[PDB]
């Protein structure tokens, strides 16, 4: 028996706490707070605060714009009947322009309004970045965040905008749609010979795995180590104490190495950047500069051959 | 969503993951649901050859009475038991081709004939019968039709067929999953043969148009991708399955039927059986194979009628 | 050559990997290094706030005798702690010297502190107040009482409970970390030691805060129990 | 060789079986009776996926075999087996080195217990570890029970294994519309992003702008809190990352375990459901 640190069994109230004050030039902090006995549990408690300036509002907006121009088209893909909209919702969207285009701007209701509503996605999600940049300055904090963000960007940017505007063609862009953007996946895939032999999608999974092994190794390890107040990762870093010291030797006498309480989170850290890092080199490459991934790796002997069991003649040779 | 243990079948080499799964309980209702109707007994196959004593015979010409009479009884039982004799003919005129269904199943006598002799890379010794697609029914329960969802296709559609001649009735018809490839007659394939870029312009589209319309085929024969391909390489001939080569043949003869025996007929049918484009229902892999491999499980019903070959 | 640009490109790749990793795997160094019979990073310095103070890492740190014997000569043997293995203050009661300063919130207030000094703070609506309760060691026998409950004042949460050992009155401090509640019968269950063990719990230079120093000393002492509160639990299972 | 600070923590016991017998340290690795267990298990485990290598698919003497470590294939025993213990060169080395494998991964996880006992802290890490183990059973284990056959086991090869998913998947014709499959990538998803959030947030406030001194817990929340009006905390940000991560092998082990067993059609058609609600 023992506390696992997984649900707090007894909480503690305190007048809401409104942050840090913000230097020269940070509107008020609209929003006052609420608690709630069962985020508690599992969390702070305190749902406080919220700041809003031009940058975020100006998101916000935007934001809903795009998502707005996206569903009165769902609506109109299936005729405006509300009923109708809710029972295909799944598989409704709105498709990029087709290749007739090239890179013209087509009319609205010709893709134009993908690209509407693309323009002002990206925008409020360039805009969020920018959000997030300034928060972290008014603290004096650093751009760690808002440069993990511009990493996930740069994948996005690379599906829907970039790679189509160097392959000169819109309709190489992802569609705005739950199953749709599903069976652009698929589609992709077989479109470009296999892509479970494109290597950076290859290194992109070893990244998207190694981000579940290491927060799960990261998170296990703090909390079985919270006895000692490992989670005050704050001070362990300035003043190692016996926490970050249980935790690296967990490791080391595990797998024969170990990090310390703030290196991990620059093995974390980088781990998952270079998830969406490689994903979009990945992609950018894809038809740009390879055009069958399984032929490709043939080229460079990385494919297995199996004794052939099966076989079809080919009647295009007649 | 229930089962332990499912019925499972190795397609490819060990390891290479090309198996098949399904249910037992319902491979047998399934089974039980595609029963052939028994043949008839054979014929007395002596005497004139029914274009001998009768006068408006274009097809079963060199059958015998007998057998010329039999197949007009198999035949009705297949298409329009409730009915008889008189579906696809005119009272008191018998030659007459007044009537619809007399000018379509004399051409759907010609659509048989032509699977059983000529296509045979695709039924084999197997063979069709009105039974295959009728089961019994003068509507094909699984004919289909360019119709409209409550959805909205995508504007774009193959380019009609890379064609000119008797397609402006392909026009007026928006996307669909089939008659792009199983009807017309566009490019299917992709898939590049180079590994580096800059000489294959295959669309992402056509990509999609190609996966649609492989999942249709896979869902009509009841089977998986793997049940002609190694999704490792799906153009690959050399890693697929025999299977892959009979369904070529298969897009070809379903082109075939459609092209040459469905669509001429098109001004002698009713509105009934066109859909809401003026399209009439055709053939697609769902017509003849509802939901199995084989149609019927691959009963060889054909074979006890001379009058089906030509 | 039969060269890709697709090849170029996973080469460059690798190369920013391997790179990297010898990045990481000199963060990897800034404590511990040099071992004990990637190079090291060039010092890092963290510029402590308020008050302050200023730590480097990686640094220098002097050595502290290990109080314990080596079971066995060889390589790679392990050593028995010296005396009464609660006492050692080695093995799972080992732990080093952090500062003799107490974290601080934001303003600078003593951040751990027991509710009888952030006046504020209060338990939970829904939830037992753990003052008063009656702590129970490993074994059963009643320790002592909560006599108090200490709290961060940064992130409000119970971080300590103040005990008032029977067998002493001393008051000593007890992680929540190492407590498990039965509040259906108002106890304070305690795997950790036994219920005589908490009379020599590492004391408070002052009862109304703790400090980083004095912090660890304490879970440390919980911690041994672990694996000394008992001549089984520090043996084997088979 | 030992970190600076390792010597007060390297104590004698804390074992679960065996005793002084195997506890000690070899370089930084702790042994232990689990040290040793498992070491037999890899061993013998590789030392039979090298003799494969050897032998090939169909020959030592074949074209097809070889050393090449992309090419190389231990593959699982024909669907015709059964559950029963297929030739060595007919999937038998296959079989025998999936036992060595669990029992590998088996014994790493107990000896992480008996480290985990021997610094007083709590076994979360090999908790979480046997998830991974778990899902690693569910596809070479229980799933090719549930069908009938050990041939249902994914092979081991770098590249011949992705050959398997892919296979497998399609073979359900649209594996993207599994749902089970959907909820493991968002958790998937969702760990990578909140890794990547606080990685950041960390390394932000124990190294802030020049000038500036280490930030505190009340930044950590100040700035969440004005991202996004809200911050789970330190504790419980590990708390939740553990979640995620652990939920991802769950759902993962499901949707494959669901892929088969419980579920024989395409993954497309399931959706079926919910296009004959009543509601319409
Ligand atoms: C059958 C289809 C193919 C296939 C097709 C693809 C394709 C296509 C791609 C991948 C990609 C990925 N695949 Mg895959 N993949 C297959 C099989 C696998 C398997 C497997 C076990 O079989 C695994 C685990 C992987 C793993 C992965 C990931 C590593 C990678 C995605 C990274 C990511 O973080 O996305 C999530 C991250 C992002 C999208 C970033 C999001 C950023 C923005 C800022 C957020 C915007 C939110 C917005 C504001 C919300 C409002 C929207 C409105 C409501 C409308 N794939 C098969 C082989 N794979 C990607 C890749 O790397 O390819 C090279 C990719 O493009
Ligand atoms: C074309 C086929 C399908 C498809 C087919 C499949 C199939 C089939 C499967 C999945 C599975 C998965 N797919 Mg997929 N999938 C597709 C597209 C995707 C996409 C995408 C972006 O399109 C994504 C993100 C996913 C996502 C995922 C994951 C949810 C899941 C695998 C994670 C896992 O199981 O961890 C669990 C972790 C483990 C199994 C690892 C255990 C590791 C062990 C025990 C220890 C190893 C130690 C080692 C031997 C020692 C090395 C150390 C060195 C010695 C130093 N797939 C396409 C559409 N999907 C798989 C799954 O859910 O499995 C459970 C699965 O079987
Ligand atoms: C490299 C690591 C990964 C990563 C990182 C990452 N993502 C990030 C960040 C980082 C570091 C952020 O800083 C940022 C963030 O979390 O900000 C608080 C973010 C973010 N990642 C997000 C999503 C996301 N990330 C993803 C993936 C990833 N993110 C990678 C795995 C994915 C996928 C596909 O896997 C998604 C879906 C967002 C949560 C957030 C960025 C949001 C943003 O930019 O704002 C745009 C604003 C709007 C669209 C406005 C919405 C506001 C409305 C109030 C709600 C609308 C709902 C509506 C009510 C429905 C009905 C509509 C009505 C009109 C009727
Ligand atoms: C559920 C959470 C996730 C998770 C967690 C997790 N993994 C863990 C842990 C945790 C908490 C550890 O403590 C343990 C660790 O020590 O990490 C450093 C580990 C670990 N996770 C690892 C890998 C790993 N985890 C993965 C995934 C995941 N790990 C999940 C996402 C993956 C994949 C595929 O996504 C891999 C490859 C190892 C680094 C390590 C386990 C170390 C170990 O078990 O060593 C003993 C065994 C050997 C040294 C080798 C034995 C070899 C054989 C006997 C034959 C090999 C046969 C093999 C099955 C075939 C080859 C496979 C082919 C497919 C290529
Ligand atoms: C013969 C002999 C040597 C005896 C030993 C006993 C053994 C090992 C028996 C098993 C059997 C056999 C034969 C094994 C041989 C293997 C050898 C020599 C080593 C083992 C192999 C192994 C599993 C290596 C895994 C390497 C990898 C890639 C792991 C993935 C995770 C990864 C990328 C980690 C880098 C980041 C790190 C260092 C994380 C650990 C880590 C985390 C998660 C923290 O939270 C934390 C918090 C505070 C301080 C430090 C840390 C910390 O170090
Ligand atoms: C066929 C393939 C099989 C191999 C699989 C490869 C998997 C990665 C390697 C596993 C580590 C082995 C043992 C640990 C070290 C040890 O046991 O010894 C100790 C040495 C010496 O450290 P030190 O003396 O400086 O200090 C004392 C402290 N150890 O550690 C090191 O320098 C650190 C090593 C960390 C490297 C991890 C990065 C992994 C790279 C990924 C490779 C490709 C995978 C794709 C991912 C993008
Ligand atoms: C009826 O609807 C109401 C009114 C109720 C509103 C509710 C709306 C609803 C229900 C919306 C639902 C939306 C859903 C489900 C959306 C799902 C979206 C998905 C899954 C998207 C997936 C991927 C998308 C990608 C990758 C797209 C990227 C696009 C980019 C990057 C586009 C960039 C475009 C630019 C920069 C355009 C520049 C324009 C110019 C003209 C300058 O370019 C030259
Ligand atoms: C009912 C049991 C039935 C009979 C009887 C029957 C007879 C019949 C004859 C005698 C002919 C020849 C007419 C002539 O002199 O030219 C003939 C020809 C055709 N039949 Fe028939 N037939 C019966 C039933 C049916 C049914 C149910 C259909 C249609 C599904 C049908 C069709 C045809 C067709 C077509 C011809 C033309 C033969 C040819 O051109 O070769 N009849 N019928
Ligand atoms: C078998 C030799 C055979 C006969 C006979 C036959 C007859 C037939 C008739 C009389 C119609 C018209 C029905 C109507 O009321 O409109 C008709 C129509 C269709 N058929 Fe036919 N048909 C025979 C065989 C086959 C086979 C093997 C196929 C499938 C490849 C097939 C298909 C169709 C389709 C499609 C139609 C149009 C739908 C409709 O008009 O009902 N038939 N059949
Ligand atoms: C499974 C749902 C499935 C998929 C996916 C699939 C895809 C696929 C592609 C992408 C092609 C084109 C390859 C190229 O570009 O060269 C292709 C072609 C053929 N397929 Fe298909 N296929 C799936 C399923 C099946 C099944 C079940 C069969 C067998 C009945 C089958 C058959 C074929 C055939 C034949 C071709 C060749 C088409 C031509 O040459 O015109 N596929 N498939
Ligand atoms: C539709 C485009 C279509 C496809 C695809 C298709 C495929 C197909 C295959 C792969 C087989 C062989 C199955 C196996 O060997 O296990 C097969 C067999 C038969 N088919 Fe079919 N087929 C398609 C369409 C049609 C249509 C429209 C008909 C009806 C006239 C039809 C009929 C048959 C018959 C009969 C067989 C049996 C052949 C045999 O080997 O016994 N098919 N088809
Ligand atoms: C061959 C080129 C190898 C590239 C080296 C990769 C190491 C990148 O690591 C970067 C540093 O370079 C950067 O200055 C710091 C500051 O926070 O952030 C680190 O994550
Ligand atoms: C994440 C683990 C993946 C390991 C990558 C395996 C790459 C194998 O390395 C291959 C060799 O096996 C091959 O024979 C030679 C010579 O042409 O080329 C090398 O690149
Ligand atoms: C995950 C694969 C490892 C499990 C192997 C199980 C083998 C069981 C063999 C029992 C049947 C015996 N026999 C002689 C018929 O093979
Ligand atoms: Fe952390």
């Amino acid at each position: 028996p023992e506390y696992q640190n997984i649900f707090t069994a007894v909480q503690v109230r305190a007048p809401a706490y409104p942050g840090v004050p913000l230097p020269k030039g940070n509107l008020p902090r609209i929003g006052r707070p609420i608690f709630s006995y069962w985020l508690g549990k599992i969390g702070d408690a305190q749902i406080g605060p919220i700041y809003l300036g031009l940058t975020g509002t100006l998101s916000i907006f935007f934001g809903l714009v795009a998502i707005s121009i996206i569903g009165f088209n769902m609506l109109a893909s299936v005729h405006w009947d509300v009923f109708q909209f809710l029972k295909h919702f799944f598989w409704l969207g709105l498709e990029p322009p087709p290749p007739q285009y090239g890179l013209r701007i087509p009319p609205l209701s010709e893709g134009g309004w993908w690209l509407i509503a693309g323009l002002f996605l990206t925008l409020s999600i360039l805009l969020w970045w920018v959000r997030t940049y300034k928060r972290a300055e008014a603290l004096g904090m650093s751009q760690h965040l808002s440069w993990a963000f511009a990493a996930a960007i740069f994948f996005y940017l690379v599906l829907g905008f970039i790679r189509p505007v160097m392959m000169g063609s819109w309709a190489k862009a992802v569609p705005f749609g739950i199953f749709p953007h599903l069976d652009w996946t698929a589609a992709f895939s077989i479109r470009y010979g296999n892509l479970y032999y494109n290597p950076f999608h290859m290194l992109s999974i070893a990244f998207l795995y190694g981000s579940a092994l290491l927060f799960a190794m990261h998170g296990a390890t703090i909390l079985s180590v919270s006895r000692f107040g490992g989670d005050r990762e704050i001070d362990q870093i300035t003043h190692r104490g016996t926490a970050a010291e249980g935790a690296a030797l967990f490791w080391r006498w595990t797998m024969g190495f170990n990090a310390t309480m703030e290196s991990i989170h620059r093995w974390a850290w980088w781990c998952a950047v270079l998830t969406v890092i490689t994903a979009g080199i990945g992609i950018l490459l894809s038809g740009t500069v390879v055009d069958n991934w399984y032929l490709w790796a043939v080229k460079h002997g990385m494919a297995p051959a199996y004794p052939e069991v099966v076989t079809a003649v080919n009647p295009y040779e007649t | 969503c229930e089962g332990p243990p499912p019925g499972t079948e190795q397609i490819g080499y060990r390891g290479v993951g090309m198996e098949n799964y399904y249910v037992k309980r319902q491979r047998a209702l399934s089974i039980q649901a595609n029963q052939p109707v028994e043949s008839l007994p054979a014929a007395d196959s002596t005497g004139p050859k029914a274009s001998e004593v009768y006068q408006s015979v274009q097809v079963l010409k060199d059958l015998s009475v007998g057998e010329f009479t039999r197949t007009m009884v198999a035949v009705t039982t297949w298409v329009s038991p409730k009915e008889g004799c008189n579906y696809c003919h005119v009272p008191g005129n018998w030659a007459s081709d007044d009537i619809y269904t007399k000018v379509v199943s004399r051409r759907m006598f010609e659509l048989v004939r032509a699977a059983n002799s000529d296509w045979k890379a695709h039924v084999a010794e197997t063979g069709v019968t009105c039974y295959t697609c009728h089961r019994g029914n003068p509507v094909p329960k699984y004919a289909w039709v360019t119709d409209p969802g409550p959805k909205y296709p995508s504007g774009l559609k193959p380019t009609g067929q890379n064609y000119g001649s008797k397609t402006v009735a392909y026009a007026s018809l928006p996307f669909d999953p089939l008659t792009p490839f199983l009807d017309q007659a566009n490019e299917i394939r992709i898939t590049g043969n180079a590994a580096l870029a800059g000489s294959n312009p295959a669309s992402l589209k056509q990509a999609e148009w190609t996966f649609g319309l492989m999942m249709n085929i896979s869902d009509s024969l009841g089977v998986g991708c793997t049940s002609c391909h190694n999704t490792r390489a799906f153009n690959d001939w050399t890693q697929s399955t025999p299977k892959r080569t009979t369904a070529w043949y298969a897009i070809r003869h379903v082109r075939d039927i459609n092209q040459n025996y469905i669509w001429p007929l098109n001004d002698v049918l009713p509105a009934s059986r066109k859909g809401p484009y003026g399209d009439p229902l055709r053939v697609s892999c769902m017509t003849c194979h509802q939901a199995v491999n084989k149609p019927l499980y691959g009963a060889q019903m054909a074979k006890d009628y001379p009058g089906l070959y030509k | 050559h039969y060269i890709d640009a697709a090849q170029i490109t996973i080469w460059a790749f690798w190369l920013f990997f391997f790179g990297l990793i010898i990045y990481l795997r000199r963060e990897d160094k800034r404590e511990g290094y040099p071992l004990d019979s990637p190079d090291l990073p060039d010092p890092k310095t963290f510029v402590l706030p308020h008050n302050g103070g200023t730590v480097v890492a990686p640094r220098v740190e002097a050595p502290v005798a290990v109080n314990a014997t080596p079971f066995s000569p060889a390589p790679g043997s392990p050593l028995v702690p010296n005396g009464d293995p609660m006492l050692s203050g080695f093995g799972p009661a080992a732990s080093p010297d952090r500062p003799k300063h107490c974290d601080l919130t934001f303003e600078g207030l003593p951040k751990i502190v027991p509710m009888r000094v952030a006046k504020e703070f209060s338990i939970a609506e829904g939830d037992p107040d753990p003052r008063g309760m009656t702590v129970v060691g490993l074994d059963g026998e009643v320790a002592g009482t909560v006599s108090d409950v200490w709290v961060d004042r940064s992130e409000p949460q119970i971080r300590y409970l103040e005990v008032e050992v029977a067998a002493n009155k001393k008051k000593v401090l007890l992680p929540i970390g190492f407590s498990r509640f039965d509040k259906k019968a108002r106890k304070v269950k305690v795997d950790a030691i036994k219920a005589a063990h908490f009379a020599n719990v590492p004391t408070l230079s002052n009862p109304d805060q703790v400090t980083l120093y004095e912090e660890d000393k304490v879970c440390a002492y919980y911690a041994g129990g672990k694996l000394y509160a008992t001549a089984e639990r520090a043996g084997p299972l088979l | 060789a030992m970190l600076s600070f390792e010597k007060k923590y390297r104590v004698r016991g804390g074992t679960l079986i065996g005793g002084d017998l195997f506890d000690f340290w070899v370089g930084p690795f702790y042994v232990g009776f689990f040290g040793v267990v498992g070491f037999c298990f890899t061993l013998l485990g590789v030392l039979l996926i090298v003799w494969g290598a050897t032998i090939g698919p169909t020959g030592p003497t074949s074209d097809l075999q070889t050393y090449n470590l992309w090419r190389i294939s231990i593959a699982p025993p024909d669907l015709s087996y059964g559950l029963r213990m297929a030739p060595l060169t007919e999937g038998g080395l296959w079989q025998i080195i999936t036992i060595c494998a669990a029992g590998a991964f088996i014994s790493w996880a107990l000896r992480e217990v008996e480290i985990c006992r021997k610094l007083g802290i709590g076994f979360h890490v090999p908790f979480a570890f046997s998830f991974a183990i778990g899902a690693y059973l569910v596809l070479v284990f229980v799933r090719p029970l549930l069908m009938g056959a050990w041939g249902h086991g994914f092979p081991y090869g770098i590249l011949s294994h992705l050959d398997w998913v892919s296979n497998v998947g399609y073979q359900f014709l649209h594996f993207h519309y599994n749902p089970a499959h959907m909820l493991a990538i968002s958790f998937f998803f969702t760990n990578c992003l909140a890794l990547s959030m606080h990685g950041s947030l960390i390394l932000s406030v124990t190294n802030p702008q020049r000038g500036e001194p280490v930030k505190t817990s009340e930044h950590e929340n100040t700035f969440f809190r004005d991202i996004v009006g809200y911050s789970i905390g330190a504790l419980a940000i590990h708390r939740l990352g553990l979640f995620l991560a652990l939920s991802a092998a769950f759902w993962s082990a499901v949707c494959i375990l669901i892929s088969g067993p419980f579920w024989t059609r395409g993954w497309p058609e399931w959706w079926n459901w919910w296009l004959e609600l009543p509601l319409w």
